[PDB]
C-alpha cells in the first residue's frame, strides 16, 4: 500500500550509495594485502571468509532503497557464485566501473537501449576475442600452479591436488571432511565403494577389526527376504566346491536365514558376508545394473523378466576383492567385460542430460565415478572451522578451475588479455553515435579489474594501468612481487570460462539496471 | 502434617490401571543434573500453585492430601507417576461437585518459570476407559460429529483443508474461488490464527467480523459455506433472546463456520450451557507450528501436555508439544534413542504390548521428514492420530493430478476403509520427499534434503 | 535489531575493550596472589570461583561487537574444555598478547598474510624446542608434586590423589562422587559392578542383607529370558549333585523363576543367583562377551543354534568372588586363562583405535579397565556444594595433568620453560622484513605471559624477565615460594602439550583476528 | 504401455479424442462392452508412431475427417466455456 516513487538521479543517488556500500565492502577483500570480513551468526560465531556474494545476502541497510537495491544487485553476486565462487570480484568491479563512468559522463539524456546494444556486442567481441586466444594448459605442474592461484597462492594443497589428479586421471572424485586430522593428508580408495557394513558381528574374519576380507567373491542380488529361497544349495555347493566365499545383497533377512548363516560361518567351509541395502530404493535399483556389469553379471531380481527362483552358477558375478568393515563396504575390482561397461558408460551419457539439477544427477555422477575409479579421501589441514571452511572453498574454486582450464584453456592472469583485446578492436562501430559511445564507456570500464588490483595493492591505480598498457603479451606487473614479470613466468594463469560467465551475467546486469527512469519504495 | 504416608502405591502403573479411578495431575519431580535438589522442590509448589492466604479448606473437611502425594515409583529411571486426587475429594449426593475453593488451591499445577523445559518427551499415561462413571467423557471430534456423512472416529475424516497457491490472501470467493471450487482437497479453507478483535489488532479488526454480512452465498449459488469467516463475536450476549429454539439453521458445524481458538483468550470455556448437548466446539486453531517456543532463538511458551488431558473435548488437530530435540551436541548416548527404541534389530519381547486398557489415536507427529520410502520408520505404534497427512506443498503443483490424494478431508475416508496396516497415515502418497524444497525448517542437519542450499561444492 | 556496518579501525577499536574486559575479568585470577570471580545464576546460587574457562564460558555484554570479539576469544576456552581443561588463563593471557601485538601490527601495517606465516612458523619452532626440552616422569613423587601444583600446592589431596593412582595402577580410572563427610575418602571397586540386586528379600545369602558372596562361582548364559519353559534344570540339577554355587544370566525373571529361587534358597537345594537384564543392547553385548571370554563362559543364544534344554555342563562360567547386594552386583575378578584374557584385551584395543574416538570410546575404556584396572572413588569431605564443586574443579585439573602427564611427560611450569624456548626461537628468521617482524612479534608475544605472570604478584617485571632470559636451566621463579631456585626444587612441573595445543589455538585466532577489514552487526 | 494419471472426466474424454483421432473406439466400462464383447478390429491404429523415456508421439491417425469434423462440430459449442481463464486455452 505505502508506495513511493522517486524518478531519475533523485532515486539513483540513493541507489548509488547502496551500491557504494557494497563496493565499499567488496573492493578491500582481494588482493595480497586485503583481508577477509566476518559474517555475524547470531546462534554460533560469525565466520571468517572471503564469500562476498554471501555478504551480499547478509548486507543489509536501513534506507528502504538502499535496501532493496542491495538485494536486487545480489542477484548477479548469486549467479555468479553459480559457477565458480572468484573472478566474481572482478564482475563486481567491473560493475562499479560501469556505474561510476557511465552515470559520471552520460548524465542521462542519452539512449540507455543504445548504450546497452554497443555494450552487448562489444562483449560478444570479447568473447570472440578470449576464445581466440586462449591457451591450452598440458603439464600437470601447470596445473598445481594455477590450482595455487586458485588457493590464494597457497601451494601444499595444491601440488597434493596435482597428485591426486595424477592418481585418480580426469574421473576421480574426491571427499570434504570435518576435523580430521588438523594437517593436509591424501589418500585413494580404490573400485566400488557401499555405504553398508556387515549387520552381524558374528562375521568377526581373518582381518583385524572383525572386518570380512574375501578374494575372488560370488555376489548375491535379491530384493526381497529369503526364507525358501534357503533352496540356493546347489548354487552354495558350487559356491563351496569353487573354494571362495561369497557376498549377500539380500534386502530382507529371515530370521532362520541369518540364524543358518551364523552357524554354518562359525564352523564350516563357507564363510559369507551378508549386508543391506546400500540406500534408496530408486538409487539402489539404478546401481544394480552397475554392479552386474562390474562384476560381468546380471541384476538378480524377482521384478524383471528373467526367473524369479532359478539361479545357475553364471547368474551371479565374478569379482577380485571385497573388503568390508562394519560400517563401510568396499569391492576392490570384479570381473566385467570392457564392451558392456562402456555400453552402460553410454546411456549414462544421455543420462548426464538433465534439469532436476540436484539429486538424480549427484548420484549418478558418483556412481559413474566409481565405475571408472576410486574416491579420493582426504584430511583437511587447518585449526578452526572457519579456517577449513576457507580451505575447502579454495579446494573447490582450485578443482573447478582445472576443469576449465583443462576444457578451455588458459589465459594471462589478472584481466590483462581483456583491455589487450579492446585496445586491439577499438574501433568498434555502432548502429548510432549512442551505440557508439556505450561500445568506448564498455572498453574503457574493461579496465577495472586491474584498476581494483593495482588500489587494493596500496599502489597509484592509473600508473600502473599505464605501464600494464605499455607492457605487451605475457610480459606485465607482477603484484605479488610488486614488480613486473612475465604472466607465464610467474606461473598466474586463469581459466577463461569463469571470466565469460561472470562478464556475461555482469553486462547483462549492468544493461538492465541502467534504464531505470523510476524507482519505488514501501513506506513504514 | 508433613506430607506423605497416605498413598503408600510400590506397584507399576498396572495397579494405576486396576483401581480405575485414578486420575494423574502432577509435576515430574525428575532434578536435572545441574539443578541441585533444593530448588527442585523449592520451585514445585511452594510459590506457583495457590498463594494461599494461611490455608483454605472444603466443606466435606480435613482433607489430608494438600502438598504433591507421591506415590512415585523409582527403581530403575526415576519413573515419575504422581497425581493430585480429585476422587478422594469431597463426594455429594446428587452432584458430587466440591465447593468455590477445592480445586482452586491444589489441582492446577503450574510450571511458570522452573527449568524443567530443556527436553521432555512425555509418551503415554492416559485416563482409562473406566471414565464414564461419574464423568461426562469426551470421545468425540469433527470426524464424529458429522459421522454420520461419512467420517468415522480415528483417522476416519476431518474438516481441516489444504491451501493451493496462493497460500492465503485475496479470498477465494470472488475471483480464486476455483481454488475452493474443487472439491478435489479444496473443501475448508482457514485463515492466518492471530486476528479478531483482539486489543492489540490492526485495522483489519472491523474486517473480521463484517464477514458475516456476506454469507449470501450458500442457499442459492449452489455452495455451502465451509469457510473459516472470522466473524466469531467477543460479547456473546446478543443470541439469547430468539435463536434458543427453532432458528439453529446455523448448525453445529464450529469448524465449518469459523470459531476463533488462539490459545489464550477463548478456550473451552462453552461448558456452561452445553454440558451434554453440545461439548463440541471444534480446536479452530490454523496449522502453525515449530515456530514460537521450540526454536532456541525464541522460545516463548510454556509446558502443559499433562494438564491437556482433559481438553479432548475440543477435538484438537492442534497442540504446541514442541520437537523431537534434535540438533545442538550429541553424543553421551546420543539423542538418536528415537529410531533405538524399535528399530534395534537384537532386541525382544514375547508377553505383553501396548496396552492401557483404554487405547486411543495416539502417534507422534511428523517432525522433519518421514516419507512412506522409509517405511522402516515411523509406523510401529499407531501410526495416526487426529490429522491428515498434510506437508508443504513441494510437489503439489499441480491442479488435478493424483485427485485422490489431494481430498484432505475425504481420502481420509476411503485410507481408513481401506484397512491396510499403519500404512494408511502415508497411504495417501510417497512424493513429499521433494517438498523440502518449500520448506526448510524441518530437516537441518541429519536428512540430506538441505545438502543443496549450502555447505561447499558437495551433494 | 537492523544491521550497522563499522570500518577498520571503527571494529578495531571495540574490539579493544572487548578482550580488556575479558581480561579484567581473567588474568588476575591466577595464582595465590590471584583471586576469583562470581559468576551467578538467576534461579541457583552464584559460583564463585577461579577457573578462567569457567568466567569465559558465560561471558556475554551489552555491546554487540565486544560479545563477538568474547565469542571468537571463548573457542580456546571451549577447546581446552574439550582436550585440557587447565592452562585456561594461559589461554586467555595469550589472547591479550595476540591483540596487543595485532592493534601494533595494524598500527605499522605488515601483511597479514605474512603475518600469519611468521606466526605459525613460530608456533612449529617452539612446538620442536619444546619436545627437545621433554622431561620424562615415572616415579610417583613427581605425581604428587604436578597433583599439588594443579591443585595450587594442595598436599593433602595431591598425595592423597598421588596414593590412589598408585594403588590403582595406571589403567584405573577414577570418578567424582557426592560429599558427606568433612573429610576425603577413597574407594577401589574391582571387577564387574552394575545396578542388580535381589528382587526378593528371601535372596539372602550368608552375609545377611540379601548379599550373596561366592567365591569361585559357576556362571550360567541363559540368553534373553527363560519363563514358561522354566527348566533350566538338565545343568541345573546335575550342578545341583557337583554342590556348587549358580549363577544365572537373564534379561527377565518372572514369578515362577523367583519362586523356584525361592525355593532353591529355603529348601535348601543348592545355592543359586540370577542377575537382571544391563541395558541397552550394546552394552549387554559388549559386557556379557567380555565377561564370558575372560571367565571363559559359553556364547550362549537362542538367536544361535542352542537351548537352555540344549546345552552342555562345560557352558559354565567361572570367577574368583562374587558379591551380590541389595542393588550393585559385583565381580571382583573372573578365571580365565592368560592368553585368552590378553587376546580380548588386544581385540579390545583395536576396538580402542576407533574412527569414533568419543563417548562410545570412552564407555569402551570402561571396559579396557575393567579388564586391567579398577574404579577409582575419592568421596569428598565436601562441607557445603559450592566448596565441592570448587575441590572437584581442582581434583579434575589434576586429573587432567596426570592423564596428560602419563602420554607426554612433564617439563618446568609456570613458563621458565616456555620463556626459555621463546628465547631459544628469537635466533628464528622469516622469508622477508614482514615474516621477520612477525616472528619478534610474536617473541613478545610470549613473553607477555610471563610478565603478566610477574604483575600478578606486583613484583618486579624487568627485574625478572632479565634475570630468567639470561638464566638458563632450572634457575627460576616461584610464585608459591615467591623466589627464585632450582626448578626441580620448585617442582611445578607441566605436560606441556596442553600448553602446546594452547598455542596453536592461540595461533589460529591471531591469524583469524588478524583479518580484521570491516563488520556488520545487529541493532541492540 | 501407458497410464493415464489425470482426473476422470478430462482424462475419459482425451481418450476418447485419441480414439476418434486414430480411427479407433475406446474400449471403456462406460459402454456397457468388456474384452469379452470387443475385437482386434476394434483396437486402435496408426501409421507411424514414436515413443521415448518421457513422451509419446503418434504421428499419424485413422479417424480421416468423419471423426475429426464430427468432433469438431460438437465441440465448437466448448470453445466457449464458463471456465473463462485458461480453460478454453487447453481445449484449444
Amino acid at each position: 500500500a505505502a508506495k513511493d516513487v522517486k524518478f531519475g538521479n533523485d532515486a539513483r543517488v540513493k541507489m548509488l550509495r547502496g551500491v557504494n556500500v557494497l563496493a565499499d565492502a567488496v573492493k578491500v577483500t582481494l588482493g595480497p594485502k586485503g583481508r577477509n570480513v566476518v559474517l555475524d551468526k547470531s546462534f554460533g560465531a560469525p565466520t571468517i571468509t572471503k564469500d562476498g556474494v554471501s555478504v551480499a545476502r547478509e548486507i543489509e541497510l536501513e534506507d528502504k532503497f538502499e535496501n532493496m537495491g542491495a538485494q536486487m544487485v545480489k542477484e548477479v553476486a548469486s549467479k555468479a557464485n553459480d559457477a565458480a565462487g572468484d573472478g566474481t570480484t572482478t564482475a563486481t568491479v567491473l560493475a562499479q566501473a560501469i556505474i561510476t563512468e557511465g552515470l559520471k559522463a552520460v548524465a542521462a539524456g542519452m539512449n540507455p537501449m543504445d548504450l546497452k546494444r554497443g555494450i552487448d556486442k562489444a562483449v560478444t567481441a570479447a568473447v570472440e576475442e578470449l576464445k581466440a586466444l586462449s591457451v591450452p594448459c598440458s603439464d600437470s605442474k601447470a596445473i598445481a600452479q594455477v590450482g595455487t592461484i586458485s588457493a590464494n597462492s597457497d601451494e601444499t594443497v595444491g601440488k597434493l591436488i596435482a597428485e591426486a589428479m595424477d592418481k585418480v586421471g580426469k574421473e576421480g572424485v574426491i571427499t570434504v571432511e570435518d576435523g580430521t586430522g588438523l594437517q593436509d593428508e591424501l589418500d585413494v580408495v580404490e573400485g566400488m565403494q557401499f555405504d553398508r557394513g556387515y549387520l552381524s558381528p558374528y562375521f568377526i574374519n581373518k582381518p583385524e577389526t572383525g572386518a570380512v576380507e574375501l578374494e575372488s567373491p560370488f555376489i548375491l542380488l535379491a530384493d526381497k527376504k529369503i526364507s525358501n529361497i534357503r533352496e540356493m544349495l546347489p548354487v552354495l555347493e558350487a559356491v563351496a566346491k569353487a573354494g571362495k566365499p561369497l557376498l549377500i545383497i539380500a534386502e530382507d533377512v529371515e530370521g532362520e536365514a541369518l540364524a543358518t548363516l551364523v552357524v554354518n560361518t562359525m564352523r564350516g567351509i563357507v564363510k559369507v558376508a551378508a549386508v543391506k541395502a546400500p540406500g534408496f530404493g530408486d538409487r539402489r535399483k539404478a546401481m544394480l545394473q552397475d554392479i552386474a556389469t562390474l562384476t560381468g553379471g546380471t541384476v538378480i531380481s524377482e521384478e524383471i523378466g528373467m526367473e524369479l527362483e532359478k539361479a545357475t552358477l553364471e547368474d551371479l558375478g565374478q569379482a577380485k576383492r571385497v573388503v568390508i568393515n562394519k560400517d563401510t563396504t568396499t569391492i576392490i575390482d570384479g570381473v566385467g567385460e570392457e564392451a558392456a561397461i562402456q555400453g552402460r558408460v553410454a546411456q549414462i551419457r544421455q543420462q548426464i542430460e538433465e534439469a532436476t539439477s540436484d539429486y538424480d544427477r549427484e548420484k549418478l555422477q558418483e556412481r559413474v565415478a566409481k565405475l571408472a575409479g576410486g574416491v579420493a579421501v582426504i584430511k583437511v589441514g587447518a585449526a578452526t572451522e572457519v579456517e577449513m571452511k576457507e580451505k575447502k572453498a579454495r579446494v573447490e574454486d582450485a578443482l573447478h578451475a582445472t576443469r576449465a582450464a583443462v576444457e578451455e584453456g588458459v589465459v594471462a592472469g589478472g584481466g590483462v588479455a581483456l583491455i589487450r583485446v579492446a585496445s586491439k578492436l577499438a574501433d568498434l562501430r555502432g548502429q548510432n553515435e549512442d551505440q557508439n559511445v556505450g561500445i568506448k564507456v564498455a572498453l574503457r570500464a574493461m579496465e577495472a579489474p586491474l584498476r581494483q588490483i593495482v588500489l587494493n595493492c596500496g599502489e597509484e591505480p592509473s600508473v600502473v594501468a599505464n605501464t600494464v598498457k605499455g607492457g605487451d603479451g605475457n610480459y606485465g606487473y607482477n603484484a605479488a612481487t610488486e614488480e613486473y614479470g612475465n604472466m607465464i613466468d610467474m606461473g598466474i594463469l586463469d581459466p577463461t570460462k569463469v571470466t565469460r560467465s561472470a562478464l556475461q551475467y555482469a553486462a547483462s546486469v549492468a544493461g538492465l539496471m541502467i534504464t531505470t527512469e523510476c524507482m519505488v519504495t514501501d513506506l513504514p | 502434617d508433613q506430607s506423605s504416608r497416605y498413598v503408600n502405591l510400590a506397584l507399576k502403573e498396572e495397579d494405576l490401571i486396576a483401581g480405575g479411578e485414578h486420575v494423574l495431575c502432577a509435576y515430574i519431580m525428575k532434578p536435572k543434573a545441574g539443578y541441585g535438589y533444593v530448588a527442585t522442590a523449592a520451585h514445585f509448589a511452594a510459590e506457583s500453585s495457590t498463594g494461599t492466604n494461611v490455608e483454605v479448606c472444603t466443606t466435606d473437611d480435613f482433607t489430608r492430601g494438600v502438598d504433591a502425594l507421591v506415590y512415585e515409583v523409582d527403581e530403575a529411571r526415576e519413573l515419575t507417576k504422581i497425581a493430585y486426587p480429585v476422587a478422594l475429594f469431597d463426594r455429594n449426593i446428587t452432584d458430587g461437585k466440591a465447593m468455590i475453593a477445592s480445586f482452586l488451591t491444589l489441582t492446577m499445577g503450574n510450571n511458570q518459570g522452573m527449568g524443567d523445559v530443556e527436553y521432555a518427551k512425555m509418551h503415554d499415561f492416559y485416563v482409562p476407559e473406566a471414565y464414564r462413571a461419574l464423568f461426562d467423557g469426551p470421545s468425540v471430534n469433527i470426524s464424529a460429529l458429522w459421522k454420520v456423512l461419512g467420517r468415522p472416529e480415528v483417522d476416519g475424516g476431518l474438516v481441516v483443508g489444504t491451501i493451493i497457491k496462493p497460500k492465503l490472501g485475496l479470498r477465494p470467493k470472488p475471483f480464486a474461488e476455483a481454488c475452493h471450487a474443487f472439491w478435489l482437497g479444496g473443501d475448508f479453507i482457514k485463515n492466518d490464527e492471530p486476528q479478531g478483535n483482539q486489543p492489540f489488532a490492526p485495522l483489519r479488526d472491523t474486517i473480521a467480523l463484517v464477514a458475516d454480512a456476506m454469507r449470501r452465498a450458500q442457499d442459492e449459488t449452489g455452495e455451502a459455506k465451509l469457510f473459516s469467516a472470522n466473524i466469531t463475536a467477543d460479547d456473546p450476549f446478543e443470541i439469547i433472546a430468539r435463536g434458543e429454539y427453532v432458528l439453529e439453521t446455523f448448525g453445529e458445524n464450529a469448524s465449518h463456520v469459523a470459531l476463533l481458538v488462539d490459545g489464550y483468550v477463548a478456550g473451552a470455556a462453552a461448558i456452561t450451557t452445553a454440558r451434554r448437548r453440545f461439548p463440541d466446539n471444534f480446536l479452530h486453531y490454523h496449522r502453525a507450528g515449530h515456530g514460537a517456543v521450540t526454536s532456541p532463538q525464541s522460545k516463548r511458551g510454556y509446558t502443559a501436555f499433562v494438564h491437556c488431558k482433559m481438553a479432548r473435548l475440543q477435538g484438537a488437530s492442534g497442540i504446541h508439544t514442541g520437537t523431537m530435540g534434535f540438533g545442538k551436541m550429541e553424543g553421551e548416548s546420543s539423542d538418536r534413542a528415537i529410531a533405538y527404541m524399535l528399530t534395534q534389530d537384537e532386541a525382544q519381547g514375547p508377553f505383553y504390548r501396548q496396552s492401557w486398557g483404554g487405547m486411543k489415536a495416539c502417534t507422534p507427529i511428523i517432525s522433519g521428514g518421514m516419507n512412506a520410502l522409509r517405511m522402516p520408520g515411523f509406523f510401529e505404534n499407531l501410526g495416526n492420530a487426529n490429522v491428515i497427512l498434510t506437508a508443504g506443498g513441494g510437489a503439489f503443483g499441480h491442479i488435478d493430478g493424483p485427485v485422490a490424494g489431494a481430498r484432505s478431508l475425504r481420502q481420509a475416508w476411503q485410507a481408513w476403509r481401506d484397512g491396510v496396516p499403519v500404512l494408511d497415515y502415508a497411504r495417501e502418497h510417497k512424493e513429499l520427499a521433494r517438498a523440502f524444497e518449500s520448506f526448510p525448517g524441518d530437516a537441518d542437519q541429519i536428512y540430506p534434503g538441505w545438502r543443496k542450499a549450502l555447505g561447499v561444492e558437495d551433494t
